[PDB]
């Protein structure tokens, strides 16, 4: 749509390679940093999809 | 002893599975369930078995699989002494299938549990679509 649609989405970060055949649901944070990252975003604090 | 689980947070956080049955009865689930830490079917009274606090999760999320058919062999309530059923499983999961080997042999009626020097086929009891992953499983017993 010109006015674009935003019910679509994918991943990004994921320190696993996934095997043939299955979902994955899990929204977690991607701790490519060394820190303890909760956090909403920021300096090694990335959201994952 | 009635089913099993299979999972990987087993907390609500990811889904797993729930094998269940019943009587005349067996449901399969995928979801996000909660598995509280005393998952039960057996402490109603002294020395009797109901049915109550079936529901041991309180996460009815959304069930990905729900799956409802025909149970095996069982009796009625339960006597001790003069055991004589031998119940094998064997659980498999390939290329996001589940797979379920059964088979029963009547007639064990040694007392000391030598688990006699037997053999015998088991053969595939159904598939399953299952498509997710699992890392630890627990058994749910009457
Ligand atoms: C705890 C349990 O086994 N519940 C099932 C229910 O889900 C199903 O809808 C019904 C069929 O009539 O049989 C019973």
């Amino acid at each position: 749509k010109v006015s674009g649609n935003y019910n679509y989405l994918y991943r990004l970060f994921r320190k696993s390679n996934l095997k043939p055949f299955e979902r994955d649901i899990s929204t977690e944070i991607y701790q490519a940093g060394n820190k303890p990252c909760n956090g909403v975003a920021g300096f090694n604090c990335y959201f994952p999809l | 002893i009635r089913g099993w689980i299979f999972g990987t947070t087993l907390d609500s956080k990811t889904q797993s599975l729930l094998i269940v049955n019943n009587a005349t009865n067996v449901v399969i689930k995928v979801c996000e369930f909660q598995f509280c830490n005393d998952p039960f079917l057996d402490h109603k009274n002294n020395k009797s078995w109901m049915e109550s606090e079936f529901r041991v999760y309180s996460s009815a999320n959304n069930c990905t699989f729900e799956y409802v058919s025909q149970p095996f062999l069982m009796d009625l309530e339960g006597k001790q002494g003069n055991f004589k059923n031998l119940r094998e499983f064997v659980f498999k999961n390939i290329d996001g299938y589940f797979k379920i080997y059964s088979k029963h042999t009547p007639i064990i009626v040694r007392e000391p549990e030598d688990l006699p020097q037997g053999f015998s086929a088991l053969e595939p009891l159904v598939d399953l679509p299952i498509g997710i992953n699992i890392t630890r499983f627990q058994t749910l017993l009457a």
